[PDB]
RNA sequence: UUACCGAUACCAAGCCAUAAAAAGAAAGAAAAAAUUUUUUUUUAGAAUCUUUUUAUGAGUAGAAAAUCGUGGGGUUUGUGUUGAAGCGAAAUACGUGAGUUUUCGUGGAACAUCUCCCUAGUGCAGAUCUUGGUGGAAGUAGCAACUAUUCAAAU
RNA sequence: AUUUCACUCAUAUUAAAUAAAAUAACUCCAAGUGGGCCAUUUUUGGUAAGCAGAACUGGCGAUGAGGGAUGCUCCUAACG
RNA sequence: CCUAUUAGCUGGUUAUUUUCGAAAGAUCUCUCAGGAUCGCUGGAGUUGAUUAAUAUAAUUUUACCAGGUAGAGAUAAUGA
RNA sequence: AUUUUAAAAUUAUUUGAAUUUUUCUUCUUAUAAUUUAAGUUGUUUCUAUACAGUACUUUCUUAACCCACUCGUCUUGAAACACGGACCAAGGAGUCUAGCAAAUGUGCAAGUGUAUAUGAUUCUUUAAACAUUUUAUACGCAUAAUUAAUGU
RNA sequence: UAAAGCUAAAUAUAUGUAGGAGACCGAUAGCAAACAAGUACCGUGAGGGAAAGAUGAAAUAGUACUCAGGAAUGAGCAAUU
């Protein structure tokens, strides 16, 4: 809203806040990203260090749907269950839950965190990591591969 | 350029004003579309306007 | 036309406007590249000390709560 | 100079007129602050126009009182002057400029019955 | 004249008043200013100050860290001047008593199912006038992402600051100035 | 060797603003005039608020807050043939100030909102600025090529 | 080296004096500047210059008041 | 007509009071009438102090350290 | 509306001790008053036994005494023998859109944002407002990094 | 499953014509043009291109008569409102 703009405070002043000696002129240093590597070098180097040059191989026709893969850690793995359902399994001891994470939108199980001690759980997925699968085995569970 | 800002990228270098389009009548057009596909139903006289897929 | 080429007139008035600042006086500094074969041994000493301390504390907890 | 009547003190009575408004007729007398190098009024040369400052301010205890030693309240009809029945010694009334004679007679007659003074009870007679 | 610094005038630096126009928050500020003044307890002063701070200095606190901080303070009351959020990484929750400004629905439900209670600040002002057996806590104030761009500029030796980039990949700012193979690293 | 004159600097006192400070969220009768009854004045409690105390005040380029005014919109509540807006001259008027407010005259049909909000083609002394109108110069420069005019009468 | 236990080292006059010493310390977002000149003392080139070039401090610029008849930079002294 | 082409260059850039307050050095630059970067300034915010303390200081004192300018010398070295 | 109080001083009666031996000699060791404490009080006269007068308030005009170079601009430096300005009225210059960030206010929170559409006993206003498909996989940003890369 | 062919809907519309509307402009503004406006006028030609709205309710009330003056016009005891 034009009511609150800064320029209205300079309305009786001569130079509109831009200076007697250095004016407000039009493009006194170039246009856009003009002078990089010549007279804008310091800015480019201290704020965007790796900007110039190229590195790596080409990939000519990508097709990103071939490698799409969302992940989930073992922490959030008991939290997919309702709390009253989580209560029942921790009470009884000869039953365990079987969870299929692909039905929830995850493809690869990943292994950060701590599973509950002596509480078996069976997990279905497309890919597993080594540490995640070890942690699932240690508490008495099992991993299953699906496609 | 002079500050810790991202490097500018905007693709406005041709005569971009000649083709700008503001959408003032989106709800008007859906009213029209609804009325047309409702008129078809009374012309069918009972049979539906959908097909099995 | 020529011009000036050097002076440091007015430079220590600007220097004293916000005073002469000083270092920070921390308690520890990083031993990244300093004398090795001495700090690796220190790592072993501290691991042994921590093991003893934790074992005593854990044993005290175990008997206290019974 | 300083003017003092009772306990009310005015620190100045003359106005502040705009610099160079006596010499050019396109310049109006309303005060504007001078900006611009080499002015002689912005730089406080002796012998020229003075600038207004916060020092000339008035005592907080006597800041809006008239020579009547009361505050002024402006009314537009008979009903607007209802609140003045509780504080009839600290306020005086003035009638608005665009009320007719018939309305003015009623306002004056009620103000008399309330024991409140009217500043301009002689207009449009 | 006379040789003072800042013409003898003392300087202060923080926030002085509320910016928010919420009437209930203004009632709370009035109440706790009165309590701080008439019972100077160093508990009411800090509270009266904290509920004026801007949003970035009232961070959320999760349930797991709340329980961890109160592990050795049974039958005490925790006081927070932010919001409490749920944590799906916890398996079980204890019985706790907590006062704060806001609770999320899931956290509020989980707390009450374990036998605890939630309080507002006008209830803690009524039952604990001087904050007896109350523990003040706050969440992380430097975990926001904006803070990862502050500090030494990215380009000085050994700086941890993130840069501002269009996107992320091998083609976006990784060649000259980031590896020894192109003229220098960092 | 003495006396004296002389600053916006020094000292004592009042007032304005700025900065900090000591306090405040539970309420009750004072005087005068008249003869043991009448009559006047007051009888307070708005938190970016109300009392009281101390120190301080130069400013180009530049930065911020508070405040004043203009064309339209929503809400509230208002003026006008017993004369609106506009314009001319003013005021024992208010404000440090930009400005509000009122009187008399002319005028002949519309005009506000400060209760709080929204919005913009929103504030001029200059740019050899744009369009229109008007001056001093001034009753002045000037009304000089081409040989040349006169007497009487009509209208 | 580090770690754990014992004992003990002036304070109220503060491990020497003085201090409108916290008007401190640290982060963030930005403006305007990047043609300067003058005076005492030191000092380079030049016969010298109201010439050209440096050092420390104070100023003019950005600043008015009293004095120097007059005067951007001298003396007193800085502004409700 | 493209076209209100482009100008590191001249000219202009509209209400009040109150508070704070500069730079004319430095590095790089087909750079020397320009620009980016540091320094100088404003505004926000937190952490502290409010305990005549501690942090602190363009100042002294006590203990210790480093120097080759003024002066001197030419019968001590070098050169006159 | 209860610190213009307490205390202190003074004056006149007192209860006791000193010493400087006294019509201002000391020590509030008992009651009353007063101010020198605890920021000005009193008496006469005038305006006047008035209703706007020649008096009082106020606004203009014209003298005196002291003082006062032409504004705006570039500039180390402007009253300048530096440039623009004969006068008056109206007009006249940091805005709009995209994209990013910081600050602040608001809502919800490991999630958040109902896209394009569709629905409705929505249809002057309404081009607004209301709704979401009758153990629930549209898409964006976030929840995990790193490497040229197979990948992990 | 190339080197032959046809085909509606969902899409676009600074043109022409008709209808409705707005937190738009208010006669130096808004289209160049609120009026005999692409008109008057300028250029050999291609082309250039303005200024200019308002009496009153009613003129089916627009000023009758007298005096002065060649007239224009002025004055009135005379006249519409
Ligand atoms: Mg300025
Ligand atoms: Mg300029
Ligand atoms: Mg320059
Ligand atoms: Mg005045
Ligand atoms: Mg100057
Ligand atoms: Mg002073
Ligand atoms: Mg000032
Ligand atoms: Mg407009
Ligand atoms: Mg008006
Ligand atoms: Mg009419
Ligand atoms: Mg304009
Ligand atoms: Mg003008
Ligand atoms: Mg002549
Ligand atoms: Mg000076
Ligand atoms: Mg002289
Ligand atoms: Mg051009
Ligand atoms: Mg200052
Ligand atoms: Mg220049
Ligand atoms: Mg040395
Ligand atoms: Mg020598
Ligand atoms: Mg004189
Ligand atoms: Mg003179
Ligand atoms: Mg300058
Ligand atoms: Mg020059
Ligand atoms: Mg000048
Ligand atoms: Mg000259
Ligand atoms: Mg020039
Ligand atoms: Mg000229
Ligand atoms: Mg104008
Ligand atoms: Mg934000
Ligand atoms: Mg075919
Ligand atoms: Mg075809
Ligand atoms: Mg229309
Ligand atoms: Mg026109």
């Amino acid at each position: 809203a034009t009511r609150f703009k800064k320029n209205r405070k300079k309305r009786g002043h001569v130079s509109a806040g831009h200076g007697r000696v250095g004016k407000h002129r039009k493009h006194p240093g170039g246009r856009g990203k003009a002078g990089g590597l010549h007279h804008m070098r310091i800015n480019f180097d201290k704020y965007h260090p790796g900007y110039f040059g190229k590195v790596g191989m080409r990939h000519l026709n990508l097709l990103k749907n071939r490698t799409y893969c969302p992940t989930i850690n073992v922490d959030k793995l008991w939290g997919l269950l309702p709390e009253e359902k989580k209560k029942e399994f921790s009470e009884n001891k000869d039953i365990a839950p079987v969870i299929d994470v692909t039905r929830k939108g995850y493809f690869k199980v990943l292994g950060n965190g701590k599973l509950k001690h002596n509480q078996p759980i069976v997990v279905k997925a497309r890919y597993f990591s080594s540490v995640a699968e070890k942690k699932i085995k240690a508490v008495g569970g099992q991993c299953i591969l699906v496609a | 350029v002079a500050h810790n800002n991202v490097l500018p990228n905007v693709h406005l270098h041709k005569w971009w004003q000649r083709h700008v389009r503001v959408n003032f009548s989106k709800n008007i057009k859906k009213k029209k579309r609804r009325l047309l596909r409702e008129k078809r139903r009374k012309a069918n006289g009972g049979t539906p306007i959908e097909k099995l897929h | 036309a020529k011009s000036k080429n050097h002076t440091n007139h007015n430079q220590n008035r600007k220097a004293h406007k916000n005073g002469i600042k000083k270092p920070k006086k921390h308690k520890f500094m990083s031993r990244k590249g300093l004398d090795p074969n001495f700090f690796r041994n220190q790592k072993y000493c501290l691991k042994g000390i921590q093991k003893k301390k934790k074992e005593l504390k854990l044993k005290a907890k175990q008997e206290k709560n019974n | 100079a300083v003017k003092k009547v009772g306990k009310i003190i005015k620190k100045r009575t003359k106005k502040f007129t705009r610099f160079q408004s006596n010499r050019f007729m396109r310049v109006k007398p309303a005060w504007r602050k001078p900006r611009g190098i080499d002015c002689r009024v912005r730089r406080r040369y002796k012998g020229t126009n003075l600038m207004p400052s916060i020092g000339y301010g008035s005592n907080k205890k006597t800041k809006f009182l008239l020579p009547n030693n009361k505050y002024k309240y402006v009314v537009k009809n008979v009903k607007e002057m209802e609140p003045l029945i509780m504080n009839h010694t600290k306020y005086c009334v003035q009638i608005a400029h665009n009320v007719s004679s018939k309305k003015r007679k009623q306002i004056i007659e009620r103000a008399k019955q309330m024991n409140v003074s009217v500043i301009n009870a002689k207009a449009r007679l | 004249g006379i040789a003072l610094k800042n013409v003898g005038r003392i300087k202060k630096h923080g926030r002085k008043h509320l910016v928010s126009k919420n009437p209930y928050l203004r009632l709370l500020v009035k109440l706790y200013n009165f309590l701080a003044r008439r019972t100077n307890a160093n508990f009411n002063k800090i509270i009266a100050k904290r509920l004026i701070m801007p949003k970035r200095y009232r961070p959320p606190l999760s349930l797991s860290k709340l329980q961890y901080h109160m592990a050795n303070h049974p039958n005490d009351i925790a006081v927070v001047v932010g919001s409490i959020t749920d944590d799906k990484r916890l398996f079980s929750l204890k019985q706790l008593k907590v006062c704060a400004l806001r609770f999320t629905e899931t956290a509020r439900k989980r707390i009450e199912d374990a036998g605890g209670e939630c309080l507002t600040f006008d209830q803690l002002a009524l039952k604990y006038p001087t904050g007896k057996k109350c523990v003040l806590l706050r969440g992380p104030t430097k975990a926001r992402t904006a803070e990862k761009h502050f500090g030494k500029a990215p380009g000085k030796p050994k700086s941890k600051a993130r840069p501002y980039v269009r996107s992320k990949g091998r083609k976006f700012e990784k060649a000259r100035g980031r590896r020894k193979s192109r003229a220098y690293k960092k």
